[PDB]
Parts: structure tokens; C-alpha cells; sequence
């Protein structure tokens, strides 16, 4: 009975249009509800939203990046340099240089995923047909913008790749749909109204132990 | 032997409640969502909510809040759906349906077979019978089988050798609370003279059995 | 909630027949729509999910497109077990939300009705109440328009239909329309007339008495 | 075992070719003896997975110019006492205890001990409720008995649904000879999470609060070393 | 009403095969693995391996493997133990027991109440019933051996029911025969002998087999 | 595999009494080792794991200590209802591994058996075997030996034991020895002896007879 924004639930909802309209949580931008909203803004969100849960020290050390409350240009992408310590990202927002002309676009991504030794029997057929379906209805990317996908058991592939000349006006990019699965995957739905993932091949409820992630520039990276 | 089991029919008087349970067997219960889906009668599909059976957590619609609870016994595999002030507009097939637990898996592959919950005022009450006599080369000639509750009625006519050209029309409900409908059935108007007419009604519920006999006036 | 709008509400068709069901939702739905089956007395039974995928154990006949806010269920070559109701369903958000449905009947040739009409009898009289019932007998298509008229004056408000199910032997429709008056009101009025309108009568067909007579 | 194990350490190849036909266990990729009743040291264990002989099959590897949201994996230089090297390099930098890297890339005069590790832990909402007093129970005796760790050395157990913590605090002067380092429980522990348990015979970490499973859905680990890092 | 329920007793011949069931009810059967247990007569508990219920593998032991399967329905949340070729040292309680998938839960919080498997190649027989006298030589004993019976049990009584105190009916014994045999004593004052009657009341239903049998002096 | 050595076998205590069981590992553990009880034909019932852990609803009085290879399980006082098989396993790797067990007994005074030997039966003798049977009566401890000599030859191999459970009135047990033979062996020999050693008995007490008196 009220508003929602389907793709974006970091967002603030309300009748105001001429009509819902939703507002991205830490920036007020409006959203597009009917698609994928940028990582950029989706980061944005996230570090701008603990009990008895301690914070680490701003001294601790991680095994990853860090991670940071990007800029993002106002159509939503990464601004092609984040910042003292300055470095230029690609568009899913990962250094590419040490510490910027161009966006450079991430054009191939290869997901790995390890799942929990099942009972319920499935080979490449079945996951090949599953992940697609998902992608499409789940992630809104469009058929050809899958690659591959790969098994052996108990590891999942999926390679996605989207040449800039081969994205049209509209279509999600493949690092939103990379993200907003990896969250999923984490048990983080970024959707509303959507539930979890739910991953399910050959009518087997599936679950993932381990997530990798690469991207791959239309660049190369200079380090 | 995947299958849903659902409670049988109930009838409840307005402002009473119900329990509605769907008995899971063949399948691991908490890895698939328990949907609730009502039906009223001559209508469509309209979905109630869901329960997640691994958190417990039930979602409702803006239709189906506060007098309406999903709730589980996982222990024996079964979901339940109870409703409370119960009006006459509750009248419906309630059925469960399996589901997943996002929307790439809510579409439903499994259901139990509905449970008809109807909620009347009405006390049990056996039909009149009247005759649709035939008017003063082809025949019709009926029964008007009125004022019945519950559900249903049954009518044969000749004691189930005359089938041929038979209608017994679905009962309607009328604003009284109680059922009616017709049966009529179309014969050679020649035999009108010879051969004798007769419906058989009977309501179970009362304990009526009404043979009635239709003549031409 | 997604409104979605299923067309035709009913369609006639023969064995063998290609037969398609559309949906639209009211907003952009991915592929996430589902098509189900449902007969009389049970529960439906899924063909479809995600637009296009077939469940498991559903004869390849039964195919499914679409994608947005347009969605398609074909029937290539209709059989006997596929007179039905199919109903979509969209599965992006929740609420989950249906079509109204679609009904698929037999075709056959059109058949006019042939009109009854009966007075109360003296039985029910006595008790106070009339009821006068008009019937329409093995007709062709659905549609019909059954109008009472008492001493001219049509009536509105105090008349219930019934349809039966497509007959098994000759696929037609038989309807009843059931006049219910006081019997105060009943015998206020002299001329009882019932008109049926339908597209195998080159005209519409007035049955009708006179009370007493 | 019919034939020999190395309970501890599966990444490892065990001979009856030991003093009297005992059994001998050798790390594989460093060659270093195992203790097969104490955790191995990290430093070492990466070695190992490092040198271990994947086969592809059908699996992609990624391109080398592929980039990754970590710093990315490395065969690390281990001293014989099986710690990192405090140095790791023909680009170099410095080191804590833990491998992690805790100064910027250069062309390091101690090894900084990490002294105190918070793991995160979301797991996937359940109907089956606990409480923290039954959660710290639980991970305490884990810890004790998959890991070997002294309960001192946890240190803290925290909990708000979804999301436990455990705090593991161990400075080396509280370390008596042979205790288990807090490091190397937490990688051991990071590794089980992950569904590669690193011992042999003992099957997963399979974390119950209740005898009822937890499913880990999303894991973070923060580790603070005696020195603030040198970026 | 967390239960492990399994299937009853079973008498097979050598060679023959045996499917014990342990139906799992009130908790969520892929959620725990099921551990298989063997009990011979009077010994100890030795585990024969387990099957994960939610990968459906099996692990055996160097003594339990080849002719032993573990195998499931998880639709019907039951385990099931299959002991092919059978041999007389397999006669056994075989207990299911719950537990969980890694070794901090590898012991075993809920156990079936165990099937008795009996492996013989003996055929039904009734028992020979024949008196320990009392010595012609206080107090006295005198007895009845009930010798060469299949299966157990024999169920014996004194004077119908009503001598029951300082009598002793001994476990079975399991002969080389293949037959089973056990006594029944009874110590009573010898002042007794002779002057009260004592009748040991035998019975052995699988043969439908019923004895009296006086036990006099010799 | 990983054995254990469970002790003692066996122990007699009373009510009251603070009753400790050792698990011995042939290697290190951590402290993953579970206790159990088993009564008479009843499934174990689960007390302790990870050395020290009371499973839920396990009394008090049951308590475990130990790492490393040596481990305890105490009861601080034991009950009526505790005298049962108490069994150590290890969780530690696969294959899970089980001590031999250990019989809680109910302690009480010595008893010297009553002894009596029981010759084979005109009507069994008649079939082609003898029987011969050897009683210890309502004694305790449960220790003894029970030997057979026939014309002053000791017997090996063709005898078994019974014994009964600790009698619930008495707490003692009773014993039969039956020696077996062929019609033919039998009536080889004349003297039938049976000796029986006991810690109640000052010295051995033989029974012996005739064949044929
Ligand atoms: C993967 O498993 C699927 C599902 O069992 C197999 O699909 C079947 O394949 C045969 C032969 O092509 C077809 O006749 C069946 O109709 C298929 N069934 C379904 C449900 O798709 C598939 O062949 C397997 N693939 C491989 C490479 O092993
Ligand atoms: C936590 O729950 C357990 C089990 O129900 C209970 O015994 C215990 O007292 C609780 N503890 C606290 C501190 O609430
Ligand atoms: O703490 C467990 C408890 O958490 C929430 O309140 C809900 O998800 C319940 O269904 C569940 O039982």
C-alpha cells in the first residue's frame, strides 16, 4: 500500500511525485527503482548508515583494500579519482593505480564460488541453466552479458563480460550485478521486497562457503 | 510423495474462529516457505502472506493483518493458518503452497488440497421442494429445491433413470443466508400423459429426503 | 501491489488448436512471472516459472514468453485435459499478486437457447413467497442477457442467475434466472414476461403469462 | 587410521618411515617436521597451500592482471622457528605476526606481534534462539578443544542477532611454552568458516549453539598489532 | 519428542541379509549425522561408522565395510543399516545414535532403542526338560535343565507360580550345537523333600512347547 | 585407531560412596572425550563430552576432568539408581573409538557359596549326552573359579558358565558350571568333582559322585 523501490532498499520512500519517489539513503539522490542503483551509491549508503557489538580499533589491520566512502559523479558512477592519499578506480570502484583521466571500465568479472558438499545431485547443465536464470530475473542483466559459467564440484564459475561498445543506454552493468550478488551471497539482499537469493539448483538448496572475486580492466592496471 | 495435507471443511459462525493446518510429508519442511492463498467462491487467487519456516518470521498483506496468524509446529512438519472475527466474506477455499524464501523461488510447486471455511449465521435447515411444472415437440419440467443450509443438496430424477437433458443448476446463496437452485430436465412433450416425473432431493445435513412429483397443471 | 491483467477472461477453442493467454503487469516485472492450471474442485497446479521455464512434468505444449510487463502462455495443440483455468502470477515482489484468470472452453457451432418459462406454484404460494424462473436451455456461446419485465415494468435487483458447466455430451450452456417476489407483490401485478437475448436468436425471445391463468 | 594422520594438519604427507617404523609427518611446500598434536604456524601453513597442485580441470584461472578487492596471496618467507619473516618481498614490505602486511611497498628490524583479534560472524537468521551466555560456552570449549587455544585467551563473546564476536587477546609473556598462538587459532578457525577445515579426521568446525547448526553467512577479521601500523 | 525409533528383532540364517531402520522424528533429520553402534551379547559398545544425512556419505570402519551399507531416505527422515552375508558373529544389538558433523559433536546425544540381529542356522525346537535332583545327601537345591531349545526365550515357573523365592533361572547359554540350554534351581529346607511337591513349569512359545516336570530324590 | 584403556573393569561400591572411572588414550586427545551409561537392555544414555561438559538433565553428581590421555569420570556419591556399564569414548578424529567399560557393582559382605553337583538324569542319559551340572549358590563377591575333574583328570573345553545378575534382595549372584559329555564318554569314568574357589571359602570346596550310585 505504500511506496517501495524494488532494487534499492538503502532508500528513503514517499508519495511526493507528481507519485513514489525514493531517495538513496547518505546522498538524497533519487533512485531509479526499476533497476540496479550504482555500487558507487550503494557504498555511499552503506557507510553513512552497535549495542553491545565493539567497533574495531582505527589501528586494526585487515586482509583486504578497506573499505571507504567513495565520490561518485552525478549520474552515479565512481569518480574516476578517490581520495591526502590519492589513487584512480576503475568502475567498480577498485585501485588501479598506486597512491585520473579516465573511468576505465571493468569489463570482464570471474566469480568463484565454493558450495557446501550436498546430497542433492546437479552437474553443469543444471547450474548453467540456474545462474542464468538469476541473473536475468534477480540481477536484471541482460542474457548476453554471462559469459560461462563453470563446475567442478564443489567450485562454481561464472564469468561475466561486458565490453563498453556492447552495453547500451540502460543495461545494468556487470559490476552492479557483481555486487549486489556478492552482498547477496554475504546475506545482504540490496533488494526490497525480493527475499534472499536462495540459491537453488536441480531443486537443491545450495550453500556457499567461499566467494572470489576478479575484475579485469578494458586497461590494464599501472602499478 | 512430496505432498501438502490441509484439515478438512469448517463451518463457523460469524465472529468465531478457525484453524486451518497443512500437514507436510516427503520433503524437508524449514527448506521451503509455507504460502497461504484464499480462493472465495467463483473467484480468483488472492496470496494471504508467507511463513518462513527455518526463521519462523510470517509476513502478512495489508488484507490478511491481525486477525490472521501463520504460525508452525515444526516439529511435526505442519503449518497452520487461524483466523479470528470471522465474517461472512471469509467464505473461501484457504489453500497452503510451498514456496522458497526469495522471489526467484515464489512461484508455488507444491499445494495441499484447500480447506473450504464457510461463516454463516444460518442454522441447519432442510429445502422445500417445488414442482417447475410443465406448460400447458419438446417438454421442460423442473424442481425448485429452496431455503436450504448447509450445502449441499443432491437431486436424480426417476430414481437416477432419467439423466438424459438433465440440468441441476449450482445453488446460489440468497440474502436470506440460505441456498436454493432449480433442477429441470427437457422431455418428449408427447410423453407428458404416460410417463411420471419425479425428483429426488435430498439434503443430508437435515436428514431430507424429498420425493416430488411434477404434473402438468 | 502489481496489478496484472490477464486477457482474454475466457476463450473457446477446438483439440488441436493453438491457443494463447496474455499478462500484463503494471510495471516492469523482469521475467518473473509464473502460469498456473487450475480445474474444478482442486488446486492449481504450476506449468511456468520465470516467463519461460517449464516445470518439471509439464507436457512441452505449454510454453511461456515475455518479459518487462508483457508475458505470454501458449498451448501449441490443445488437448482434451487443457479445459481448464490458467491463472499468471507475478513472483518479483512481494505482496505476490495473480491475473484473474483465464477460462479455455470447447468450441462448438452456436446454438440458440430454448426459453421456458415457469409461474410459483400454488405450493410455494401459500407459504409467501413466488419465485418465476426462466429458463435457458443448451445454448451457445456464454452470453446471454435475461431481462423480467411485470406488467411492463423491468425489474432490477430481485432476480438470481445460474449457470451449468459446459455440457459433457454437447458442450452447451443451460442458465436459470430466478424472479423472487413477495407474495403480496406477486399478486399486485397480472403479466410475468422473461426476454432472452442471445446471438443465436435472430431476435430477442419473450416468454410470458398472465398470473392465475 | 588404519595408517598414519596428522590430526592437525592435513597438508602433510605421513611415513611409517619413522625412529621404529613410527609414524612421521613432513609439511608440504617447506618440508618442516609437524608436531601433529599442536596447530601449525600460519607462516607455514600458507607455504603449503601456496605449493599445493591445483588441477584446473574445467576452471578458469584469473588473468594476471586481474584485480581483487584483498592484497592479494603470496608464498610467504617463514624463519625456522616457522614464523614470517618480519620482511616479505622484488617489491617489499614489513609484516605482523599474522602475515598481514603493516607498513607501505618498498625496495624491517622486528617482527610486530598481533595481539588482539576480533572476528566477526553474521549468520543466517534462525527460528532456534540463544542466548550469549550459551553462545560464549559454545565458542570457549571450540576453541579449547578444536583449536587448542587456553580459554584466557578469548577474551570477550559478543552478541546481537545476527552477528557474533569473539575477542582473542594473547600478549607473548602470557604465552606459556607450547601454548597455541592466538593467530594461528583464528586462521585455523577462518579456514573452517570457509569449509576447509586444515585438520584431518575431524570434520568441519560444524558450530551448533544448542545442538543447533549456525549457518555463517558473512566473516570479517581485524587484527591489532602492539605498534600502530606504519602507512 | 526428539526419537530415534527402530525397527524390531530379526532372526536370519547364515548368509542372509538384514535391513535394520531408525526412523528420526521431532527434529530435522539432515541437520545431524547417524552414527551405527554394535553391541554383541554381553560386550562392549564398538561404532561401526556413520552416514552425513546431509551429503548422503557414508564412512566405515576397517571392521564394518564391503557386506555393512549406510544408506538413507531423507524423504521419510530414516537411516538404514544393511548387513549382508551374514554370520553368527554378527548377532548383535545394532544401536543408531545421533551426532553431529565435526568432531567437537562427534558423540552422541539421542540413540534409537538398538535392533536385536540373531544370525543361526538352527531351526525351531522346543527344549528337553529333564530334573536336577536333590541330593540324597539344612537347606537343598534341586533344579531343572532345559536343554537344546531355538530361539530364546524359555520362560520357566515353580509349583505354577508359587514357589518363587530362592529360586534362580539362569541367562541362556548358547551351545556349539547352535541350541540354547539354561537351568532353573531352587534352594528350599530339606526337611521339605518329600513332603512338598516340586514341579518346574517350562515354556517355550515359538515351539508351542509346554513341560511339567516333576523334580523328585532320585 | 585410538584406544582406550577404561578403569577398572569393574568396581563395587555403596551408596554414598565417590566412585572414579579412568579413560586412558594411546595419544593426545585435547579434551575431546565423551561418557556414557548403559543399563541392562536399554541404549547408553549420554553424561559428559569434551571431558567435562554435563549433557542436559545429567545430574550433579556426575562430573569429568581430564586432556591431554588421561581422563575421570567422578560420581560424587553414588545413588540406587547409578550401578550400571559406564563407557569413555573419544571425539577427538575419526574413526570414534570406545573404552571396553567399566560394571559399577553393589558393594556388600563376603558370602561363601553353597555348592552342589547335580548328576545327569536317568531320562537324559537315555538320549545319547550327559549333562552334569555344578551350583554356587547366593554368593559375593562375584569372583570365582569352578573346575571340573573327572576320575582326577582336569577338564578343559566342555564346560560353560552362567551367572545371574547381583540379586536384588541379597545383592549376590549365583552360578552354574555344566559340564557335557557323550552317553559314551560319560560311562568311561566314575568319579564327577567339581571344585570351587572363592575368597569366602577358607579353603576349596570340592562336590563330587559316582556314576551310577
Ligand atoms: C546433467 O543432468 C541433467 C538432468 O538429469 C541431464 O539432462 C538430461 O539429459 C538427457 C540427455 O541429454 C535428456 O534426455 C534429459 O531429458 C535431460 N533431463 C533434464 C531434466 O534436463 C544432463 O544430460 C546432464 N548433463 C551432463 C553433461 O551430464
Ligand atoms: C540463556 O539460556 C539458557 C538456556 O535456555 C538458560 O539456562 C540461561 O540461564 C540463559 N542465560 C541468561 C544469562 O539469560
Ligand atoms: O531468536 C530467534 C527468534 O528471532 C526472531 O524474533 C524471529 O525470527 C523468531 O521467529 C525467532 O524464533
Amino acid at each position: 500500500d505504500n511506496c517501495t523501490c524494488p532494487t534499492n532498499k538503502m532508500t528513503v520512500c514517499s508519495p511526493d511525485g507528481p507519485r513514489c519517489q525514493c531517495r538513496a539513503l547518505g546522498s538524497g539522490m533519487a533512485v531509479d527503482c526499476s533497476t540496479l542503483t550504482s555500487k558507487c551509491l550503494l557504498l555511499k549508503a552503506r557507510m553513512s548508515a552497535a549495542r553491545t557489538l565493539v567497533r574495531p580499533s582505527e589501528h586494526a589491520l585487515v586482509d583486504n583494500d578497506g573499505l571507504y566512502d567513495p565520490d561518485c559523479d552525478p549520474e552515479g558512477r565512481f569518480k574516476a579519482r578517490q581520495c591526502s592519499v590519492c589513487w584512480c578506480v576503475n568502475s567498480v570502484g577498485v585501485r588501479r593505480t598506486d597512491k585520473c583521466d579516465e573511468l576505465v571500465r571493468t569489463h570482464h568479472i570471474l566469480i568463484d564460488l565454493r558450495h557446501r558438499p550436498t546430497a542433492g545431485a546437479f552437474n553443469h547443465s543444471d547450474l548453467d541453466a540456474e545462474l542464468r536464470r538469476l541473473f536475468r530475473e534477480r540481477y536484471r542483466l541482460h542474457p548476453k552479458f554471462v559469459a560461462a559459467v563453470h563446475y567442478e564440484q564443489p567450485t562454481i564459475q561464472i564469468e561475466l563480460r561486458q565490453q563498453t561498445s556492447q552495453k547500451a543506454a540502460g543495461d545494468v552493468d556487470i559490476g552492479d550485478a557483481a555486487y549486489y550478488f556478492e552482498r547477496d551471497i554475504k546475506g545482504e539482499s540490496l533488494f526490497q521486497g525480493r527475499g534472499g537469493l536462495d540459491l537453488r539448483v536441480r531443486g537443491e538448496p545450495l550453500q556457499v562457503e567461499r566467494t572470489l572475486i576478479y575484475y579485469l580492466d578494458e586497461i590494464p592496471p599501472k602499478f | 510423495q512430496v505432498q501438502l495435507q490441509q484439515s478438512g471443511s469448517e463451518l463457523k459462525k460469524p465472529g468465531a474462529s478457525v484453524k486451518v493446518s497443512c500437514k507436510a510429508s516427503g520433503y524437508t519442511f524449514t527448506n521451503y516457505g509455507m504460502n497461504w492463498v484464499k480462493q472465495a467462491p467463483g473467484q480468483g487467487l488472492k496470496w494471504m502472506g508467507w511463513i518462513n519456516t527455518y526463521t519462523g518470521e510470517p509476513t502478512y498483506t495489508d488484507d490478511f493483518k491481525g486477525r490472521f496468524a501463520f504460525s508452525l509446529d515444526t516439529s511435526v512438519s505442519t503449518a497452520y493458518l487461524q483466523i479470528s472475527s470471522l465474517k461472512a466474506d471469509d467464505t473461501a477455499v484457504y489453500f497452503c503452497a510451498r514456496g522458497g524464501f526469495g522471489s526467484s523461488y515464489w512461484y508455488f510447486d507444491v499445494w495441499g488440497q484447500g480447506s473450504l471455511v464457510t461463516v454463516s449465521s444460518a442454522s441447519t435447515k432442510g429445502p422445500s421442494v417445488f414442482p417447475l411444472a410443465p406448460s400447458s415437440g419438446t417438454a421442460a419440467l423442473g424442481c425448485l429445491v429452496k431455503d436450504y443450509f448447509p450445502e449441499p443438496v443432491t437431486v436424480s430424477w426417476n430414481s437416477g433413470a432419467l439423466t438424459s437433458g438433465v440440468h441441476t443448476f449450482p445453488a446460489v446463496l440468497q440474502s436470506s443466508g440460505l441456498y436454493s437452485l432449480s433442477s429441470v430436465v427437457t422431455v418428449p412433450s408427447s410423453s407428458l400423459g404416460t410417463q411420471t416425473y419425479i425428483c429426488n432431493v435430498n439434503h443430508k445435513p437435515s436428514n431430507t429426503k424429498v420425493d416430488k412429483r411434477v404434473e402438468p397443471k | 501491489d502489481i496489478q496484472l491483467t490477464q486477457s482474454p477472461s475466457s476463450l473457446s477453442a477446438s483439440v488441436g488448436d493453438r491457443v494463447s493467454i496474455t499478462c500484463k503487469a503494471s510495471q516492469d516485472v523482469s521475467i518473473a512471472v509464473a502460469w498456473y492450471q487450475q480445474k474444478p474442485g482442486k488446486a492449481p497446479k504450476l506449468l511456468i516459472y520465470s516467463a519461460s521455464y517449464r516445470y518439471t512434468g509439464v507436457p512441452d505444449r505449454f510454453s511461456g514468453s515475455g518479459s518487462g510487463t508483457d508475458f505470454t502462455l501458449t498451448i501449441s495443440s490443445l488437448q482434451p485435459e487443457d479445459f481448464a483455468v490458467y491463472y499468471c502470477q507475478q513472483h518479483y515482489i512481494t505482496p505476490l499478486t495473480f491475473g484473474a484468470g483465464t477460462k479455455v472452453e470447447i468450441k462448438r457451432t452456436v446454438a440458440a437457447p430454448s426459453v421456458f418459462i415457469f409461474p410459483p406454484s400454488d405450493e410455494q404460494l401459500k407459504s409467501g413467497t413466488a419465485s418465476v424462473v426462466c429458463l435457458l436451455n443448451n445454448f451457445y456461446p456464454r452470453e446471454a442477457k435475461v431481462q423480467w419485465k411485470v406488467d411492463n415494468a423491468l425489474q432490477s435487483g430481485n432476480s438470481q442467475e445460474s449457470v451449468t458447466e459446459q455440457d459433457s455430451k454437447d458442450s452447451t450452456y443451460s442458465l436459470s434466472s430466478t424472479l423472487t417476489l413477495s407474495k403480496a407483490d406477486y399478486e399486485k401485478h397480472k403479466v410475468y414476461a422473461c426476454e432472452v437475448t442471445h446471438q443465436g436468436l435472430s431476435s430477442p425471445v419473450t416468454k410470458s403469462f398472465n398470473r392465475g391463468e
